[PDB]
């Protein structure tokens, strides 16, 4: 029935597991299921770079387009030692679903290069990124495959993608990549969208189910752009951020941290002002809200037994695995899945693309407002669907995505 | 110098003549623009294409298809596609003419165009109907484009046919181009508000008159 | 799958083409189901061609470009400027290019264009603006690998130059091979003026061998003394055959001891025709046909060989220089008298063979000497004749029918291999 | 040596790597060249959906690998076979880089394939699959980027569908995107009976060179497809005794010589030889002078090589002869003709098809033959020349020749982007 | 009448001046004249290059396309600190004429960069060359403007042009540039054709005026690719090479030189073995043949008085001043012009391009034939046009070239 990655199937197999469960609760045509279970195109590149010492080293990278039923392929780029074909495939498929949950006219895609970005000089990294985008010029574009940011790939990387592509093609093409700097056709909203989204989603779901949020305690797992934003917004909306954690451990304040102060220190020193918690203890604190805002696999089945939170908010893709979700659901926890919370990065990227395509840029105010309207709509649709089939949030989102994918796929049909 | 009426229709006397007559009745009111009127009595482009199709029984049938660009001055050609056994070249020319008119009357930035396939769709399987739309879409490919010519539904066509045209084109070109046709399903870049537009429009213009 | 509704019931020249396709089906074998495809032009593009006239007014002309068939390669065929140019006509003519292109073995499908205009009513400047606008309008069809126009009725080197320049400027690249019949200066071929006449000889000589006929000392009768006729004449003369009779629209000259073509030519250039040529005797127009000769070359009008004259023909071989010089009734009569008719489709294909050479040379603007041209000319026409001869024997049919069979078979085989897609 | 690692089925790649590294020791190859040689430019895996005869969509998996294009556009055959993997396609693409280079052709190396049992689909399913494979590749192939060609399970008819699909997508007649076409479509003459004709041309030159004669030499042809049939056929017309032929089912053996007309006729009509004498693996051990490997890869392994009696072994199929079996046969004194040399007929013929399609001008059967023969001879003499220059066997002289032409092209062009 | 170059009008003025003289002897229509007197376009490029020390330096480059009536533009690339727009125009116009003389399907073009190539690292030069061709890709190509070798730009430069064009455009395109290495679709061989060609022309002209080439003495001014080749082939053709010279002075031996041995010492050290002569004493030496193979303006009116060669062969474009030519023709010398004796490299390039397009290469001996018969054909045509007009060689060539340019231009007409 399904594509089998030869390297590293974890994320892909997780996608297949959710897909198989969702099939039982949505109307899906066989032919749709076929497409959803075999990615369109998986491509592996060899990337020559002339190193600082003048010797040529070859890096390995990937771009996978999973499924384009709903529109052009959209997907991030990872610069990380752990990148593999199987991971990129899994992430591409997750993207098809995410985008479909968000009612976005995007197919799913993902890319990456096996490299430690810190281990290269900026010149070597810029060269590596340019060779990547050069080798992809004929397969990407503002209506083929739109790239964006992901692990180890910041706004400066996006700048280099955009530039390389634009110089190659002889035209200025902002819409080839998202997550760009403001100076280069990026959007105000925002590259702190992941975090705000997570919270707009959360607040919307608590309003619906009588959960009181002003003065609720939040633990945030992870402190990159995503976690920082989660923490800042959670505080703005009147919650107590009692903990933030990195991979070295966590900081704890039963009264709630001074978020901006803690983040000032983290940016300035590259460390939390103090470390109350071991990395293990983070999940086991007494709180209302636990936020998974770091990396895949963060919360497994064993660790789920630690969790004391009423709400668990998956923001990182695959932050909690199926086994932890079943357990936490069995305990009466509200589990907010990645497909919903933190589709915020993707929605912003979309609003970036729309703006780039007709070269007219909304105010920070106007972006915010279109951004909020759309997350409130996505939460509504997912809940309406969950309720009609009496399913949990993830399943509702899944069934929604699948129904939408099935429409685009059956209407378009098989061709060539 | 005289510009002779179109040789390729026959000395009759049908839907194209009714359109040019309408052009004629309008010429007294045109002022300095009058000498240009002749151009309205001239389609820019007429493409007659053969659309072969493998039938379900594995044999090959051949259908007549048309895509006409009447006029292209205000913008790209816009007009639907008709699937009807009694469709003729001159009918499609006329209709393409009326689209030039209709588009300008509301001030849309479009020229006028129309297409037709001489076929009774009732007599085709859904599978054959699809291969028909795909082959036609390939054959008029050299005309098509969101900045060139944008087809649409007409008699015996709708969402389904527009979905196939959009798909055929996008695959043929290697990118997703929703705007190559209109009247698509919402799932493919359709618009909200299609069902009530014309009725509401009747009201809007009636009210505008009441106002006066 | 019913007949083309945009012709109305008013078939005419397209039905003539269509009937000829029908007549070939019996010979197609497992290709016969595909024969219908030949009765359908792939595409027809009718364009408005607006021209700013010298007085400042705008005139509008109907133009046509027809791609009849594309199985064997890009469309190839000339463009005609005639006030009687109709859609039906261009279509029929595109059809005949598919056939001719295949019979001779060129990697081309069939095409044709026409503008409905009387070029005489237009100044050199207007004809230019006409030409350039037509070539912009059909620009979506043109290309060295898509469609390659050529001269035809009332067009020539001058118009082709204009088409090449327009296409080249429009596209920002110099592309000599978008058309043929260009002047040499712009990438034309050597060997064009005599190709057709020369080819009549090449084909007659190939026929001659199949029947043990010596060319040297053979007597030749030729009708028409234009480009084809006199080129055939010289080609026959320079291989040792004698020209004994030429017929013109001005009269018929006859001399059993031989007429020197180069000398006849000076007289025809001087006086417009053959009448009163000093080194021959006048001959009654009807007696031309019944002359005792080995070779007869009708190279003038069509239907010159008819019911009314066929029975008197003593020639062993008729090589058609002109298009359709002989009627079906005459075909049947000459078939009974045992005279070989080399059909026009291959017999006069020298012109179009050189056009193809021009196009080959244009790919890299590397040009052949005249002797190379004639050498390869021979190769193509001998091979084409050999394949027509082969199928005539296999199927027990006349050369004319064999030629269409070869053509239609080659087209349909290419369609069958490529398959139906999209 | 740092090189690309295929995730699945790395056998053919690894062999290529072995040979690269051996040849590295005997040819001047700069480090950058070595890096390019050890990492394919691009490996593409495709999901190929297809409406089956029943109306159900089934998805197939296909691959397109461009290894290295220093020396010109990529050239690469297309395989339709159930054992097609990314790993083996990688290995074949790199082998193409070297092969092209040995034959001095202006081509880089590519390969493609689909994991399918062609005999198991209907004519319409097969056609749809090949078309989809091609449409998916349109933006990545073409007469000056990546030129497709035939291989296992891929006919002249398949090449036609490839030419047609491309041409219909791109809106132009483009014969030069694929080779191995039917003569009618821009194909060249008779060859491909070229693989076999070439194999024998190489043998003959190598013999007239070391003063052997083939008048009445006994030949074992392992494989009877396009390749083997022609080998057998051409061996017979040069007055050799073809004592056995062998298919994947077994072999027919006549110590006095087989009527190659009789055996081929039966096999073409029925898929079997007139009689089965030996199980397929017994055919290598036969008392003969010449052994021709004209089937698939890995035909003659290390141990079965201990059985060979033949003095000359001609490897026509890519990797027909394992490296462990080449060492042993070299040890024992045998003449071993490598694929890079004797498996190069199809590629050369394809190049001549391509050249003709560039200007749509077609040579006669005899012109094609003449130009084919002189290039084979130039390549045999060049390989022999580089071998005796450095005291090497044929394989190694061939590899040396390739590496230095690749190195020259890589160094001159440089790294960009 | 007439484009005015903003600076460095010299070479354009000379071209202009010859054109004015040839109009009086040739059928040329006003329109043709107008076209020939105004270059189609003149491109000045800024060329950013990240230098070895990491700082950015901008260089200035040029591409001039003169007239395109006969075919796509063909023309060289100079890397020289003397390169200017005015110089480039003059040369582009000279190409147009030289191509028309050789009856080649090319229009004329030229280009340069203002840089001393010897003062850059090979790395820096690669970047400069690559940026030049990248900036140019939308204005060049195999049927558009074909580049080629010229001053300071050799086979390795041409390779980088080629590689740069092909990588950008995304397919392999040998036809965009000539004078490539054999490996990349150059040959065969030469590089060595400009000198060969020069001697072939002198040969056929000597044979026609009754003149001892049998053991006659030659002096070669300039020892770059062209001069080295002239000297080399002059010796093997049985001429006695008494002198060679550079921008440093001249090495002299009255009984002949061992030429291979001299180019060996020159290629080794960058200097001649011995210096018997001052850089201007070379012209006045006792020999039958003076060959100008260095640079434009090598021989002035004054220095021509000292010349006692009976044959002066101008190989370098504009090597011989208008005024020196007039005097030598008055004395009765055979004066062979650049337009005729300087077309070797152009011819070889044409031949090279033909093969590239076809992607099929002739044997060394097939090239030779085709080359040789073409030189002979154009020598014949220049003389036939000379004879009929009662003209010297230059004027003959000029009127022949003008007549062909007139024919192409009037047939094509004015469009757009
Ligand atoms: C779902 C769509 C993208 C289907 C597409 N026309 C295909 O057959 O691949
Ligand atoms: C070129 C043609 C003979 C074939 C093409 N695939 C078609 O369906 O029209
Ligand atoms: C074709 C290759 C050898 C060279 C090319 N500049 C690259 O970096 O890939
Ligand atoms: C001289 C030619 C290039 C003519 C061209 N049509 C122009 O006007 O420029």
């Amino acid at each position: 029935k399904a594509y089998r990655p030869p390297e590293d199937p974890g994320l892909w197999d997780t996608y297949l597991e959710w897909l198989e469960r969702a099939l039982k609760v949505a109307g899906v045509h066989p032919t749709t299921l076929e497409y959803l279970a075999h990615p369109k195109r998986l491509v592996t590149l060899s990337l020559p770079v002339v190193m600082d010492d003048g010797k040529v080293r070859i890096f390995q990278g990937y771009r996978v387009v999973h499924d384009i039923a709903r529109g052009p392929a959209k997907g991030g780029v990872r610069l990380d030692p752990g990148v593999t074909l199987g991971q990129t495939a899994g992430l591409a498929a997750w993207m098809t679903l995410k985008a479909a949950v968000y009612d976005l006219p995007f197919g799913g895609a993902a890319g990456g290069i096996a490299v430690d970005p810190k281990g290269l000089s900026p010149q070597e990294l810029e060269r590596l990124v340019r060779r990547y985008t050069a080798e992809l010029v004929g397969l990407i574009g503002p209506d083929s495959d739109i790239l964006g940011p992901d692990l180890g790939a910041d706004q400066q990387v996006m700048a280099w993608i955009m530039d390389t592509y634009s110089m190659t093609v002889g035209s200025t093409v902002p819409g080839v990549v998202t997550g760009k700097p403001h100076a280069l056709g990026g959007s105000e909203g925002r590259d702190d969208a992941a975090g705000l989204g997570a919270l707009l989603v959360l607040e919307a779901l608590a309003k619906r189910r009588g959960l009181d949020l002003r003065g609720a305690r939040v633990v945030v797992q992870g402190l990159g752009q995503v976690g920082a934003a989660v923490a800042l917004h959670a505080e703005r909306l009147g919650m107590r951020v009692v903990a933030v954690a990195t991979s070295m451990g966590g900081m704890y304040a039963p009264e709630g941290l001074d978020v901006a102060e803690v983040l000032s220190a983290y940016e300035a020193t590259g460390s939390l002002p103090r470390l109350d918690l071991a990395p293990e203890e983070v999940f086991g604190l007494e709180a209302e809200v636990l936020v998974l805002a770091a990396r895949e696999g963060a919360l497994d089945g064993d660790r789920a037994r630690q969790v004391q939170a009423q709400a668990v908010v998956e923001v990182a893709n695959f932050g909690l695995n199926p086994e932890a979700e079943a357990y936490l659901l069995g305990k009466g926890a509200l589990v907010v899945p990645d497909l919903l919370s933190g589709g915020g990065g993707l929605l912003a990227s979309y609003l970036e693309w729309v703006q780039d395509l007709n070269m007219f840029f909304w105010s920070p105010e106007e972006v915010r407002e279109r951004f909020e309207t759309r997350v409130a709509r996505v939460v509504d649709a997912v809940c309406r669907r969950a309720e009609r089939g009496g399913l949990d949030l993830r399943m509702g989102a899944l069934a929604l995505a699948l129904e939408r994918l099935d429409e685009a796929t059956r209407l378009r049909g098989v061709y060539p | 110098m005289k510009s002779e009426p179109l040789s390729y229709l026959g000395k009759d006397g049908g839907p194209w003549e009714i359109f040019t007559e309408q052009v004629d009745r309008v010429v007294p009111y045109l002022g300095r623009l009058a000498p240009l009127a002749e151009s309205l009595k001239r389609p820019k482009r007429v493409l007659i294409v053969d659309v072969p199709v493998r039938l379900d029984d594995g044999s090959v049938a051949y259908f007549e298809g048309y895509r006409v660009h009447h006029n292209t001055a205000r913008g790209p050609a816009k007009g639907g596609v008709r699937y009807h056994p009694e469709v003729t070249l001159s009918e499609v020319m006329a209709l393409a003419g009326w689209m030039t008119i209709k588009n300008a009357a509301v001030g849309l930035p479009y020229g006028g165009g129309k297409g037709g396939i001489r076929v009774d769709p009732r007599k085709l399987s859904p599978g054959e109907l699809e291969r028909l739309t795909r082959r036609y879409t390939s054959e008029i490919g050299i005309l098509l484009g969101p900045d060139r010519d944008i087809p649409a539904p007409d008699v015996n066509t709708g969402e389904r046919e527009m979905a196939w045209m959009m798909d055929t084109y996008s695959m043929n070109v290697g990118r997703t181009v929703p705007g190559v046709v209109t009247g698509k399903p919402i799932a493919l870049g359709g618009s909200l508000g299609r069902r009530d537009a014309t009725g509401r429009g009747v009201f809007i213009t009636a009210a505008a008159a009441a106002e006066k | 799958s019913e007949p083309l509704s945009y012709l109305g019931k008013d078939g005419g020249p397209w039905e003539i083409f269509t009937e000829q396709v029908d007549r070939v089906v019996p010979y197609l074998g497992r290709l016969a189901p595909l024969a219908e495809s030949l009765k359908r032009p792939k595409r027809v593009l009718i364009v408005d061609v607006p021209v700013r006239l010298d007085d400042g007014s705008v005139a509008y002309f109907e133009g046509y470009r027809v791609h009849h068939n594309t199985a064997r390669g890009p469309a190839k065929g000339g463009v005609r400027y005639h006030p009687e140019v109709t859609l039906s006509e261009v279509m029929a003519l595109a059809g005949w290019m598919t056939i001719k292109n295949a019979a001779v073995g060129l990697p081309y499908g069939g095409g044709k264009g026409g503008i409905r205009v009387d070029p005489r009513k237009l100044s050199p400047g207007e004809l230019e603006r006409l030409t350039r606008r037509y070539t912009s309008e059909i620009g979506i069809l043109l290309g060295p690998d898509r469609d390659i126009p050529a001269p035809d009725v009332n067009t020539g080197e001058r118009e082709m130059a204009w088409m090449m320049d327009t296409y080249s400027m429009n596209v920002g690249r110099t592309v000599p091979g978008v058309v043929t019949g260009k002047p040499i200066a712009l990438g034309g071929s050597l060997g064009r003026r005599d190709a057709t006449g020369r080819g009549v000889f090449i084909t007659a000589a190939a026929a001659a061998e199949k029947i043990g006929l010596q060319v040297e000392g053979a007597r030749v009768a030729i009708q028409g003394f234009g480009n084809v006729g006199n080129a055939a004449a010289r080609a026959f003369h320079d291989h040792g055959a004698r020209v004994v009779a030429v017929q013109d629209h001005t009269g018929t000259v006859y001399n059993e001891a031989g007429i020197d073509p180069y000398d006849l030519l000076r007289h025809v250039q001087e006086f417009g025709g053959v009448r009163g040529y000093p080194k021959a005797e006048p001959l009654p127009a009807a007696d031309f046909w019944g002359l005792p000769v080995e070779f007869l070359v009708p190279a003038a009008l069509e239907k010159q060989i008819t019911e009314q004259n066929a029975w008197r023909i003593r020639a062993r071989i008729v090589a058609e220089g002109a298009n359709g010089p002989t009627t079906p009734a005459a075909d049947d009569i000459l078939l009974e008298k045992g005279v070989l008719v080399v059909p026009d489709v291959i017999a006069n294909a020298g012109g179009v063979t050189v056009s193809y050479f021009e196009w080959v040379q244009d790919f890299n603007s590397y040009f052949w000497t005249e002797e190379e041209i004639n050498a390869r000319l021979e190769r193509v026409l001998r091979n084409a004749f050999e394949a027509v001869w082969q199928v005539a024997q296999e199927k027990k049919i006349p050369l004319r029918t064999a030629a269409y069979v070869v053509a239609a078979t080659r087209v349909l085989e290419a369609r069958a291999l490529r398959g139906l897609y999209p």
